[PDB]
């Protein structure tokens, strides 16, 4: 891998990209991607019902947070935490977008 | 003109690549943000 095993961050998606891999309505499939509107952060794609909501992730003080409550020190890590409990996610993660 | 009893929101996002008009209105528009149940 990259830098590990962190194929689910593509890091370089647009939004046609995004919507195509997201096709197949499947509760548990997220992706990240670099926030196009905004530089510096990430999003997260998930398919819910067939429905694509986009998680804005705030990437502060070397820590990641969407909730600006519970802030992590890296994106694996916050991951696991929406892949273990929604936490506020319309459905908790389950599937990575593997690219 | 159907009733309308049915739930579901889709969602068309879109990049300041596309649109480059588009604010922190329109782009958080196309966000759902931590909704914790309940």
């Amino acid at each position: 891998g990259p830098l590990g095993s962190m194929p689910w961050f593509h890091g370089k998606i647009t939004r046609e990209q995004a919507e195509r891999l997201l096709y197949p309505p499947e509760t548990g499939l997220f992706l990240v991607r670099e926030s196009t509107n905004y530089p510096g952060d990430y999003t997260l794609c998930v398919s819910c019902e067939g429905k694509v909501e986009h998680y804005r992730i705030m990437y502060h003080a070397s820590k990641l947070s969407i909730d600006e409550e519970v802030y992590f020190e890296n994106l694996m890590q916050l991951v696991e935490h929406y892949t273990t409990d929604a936490d506020g996610l319309c459905t908790r993660l389950i599937k990575p977008k593997v690219m | 003109g159907p009733l309308g009893s049915k739930r579901f929101s889709s969602l068309s996002y879109k990049s300041r690549e596309e649109d480059p008009t588009l604010t922190e209105e329109e782009i958080s528009a196309m966000y759902s943000s931590v909704n914790k149940p309940g």
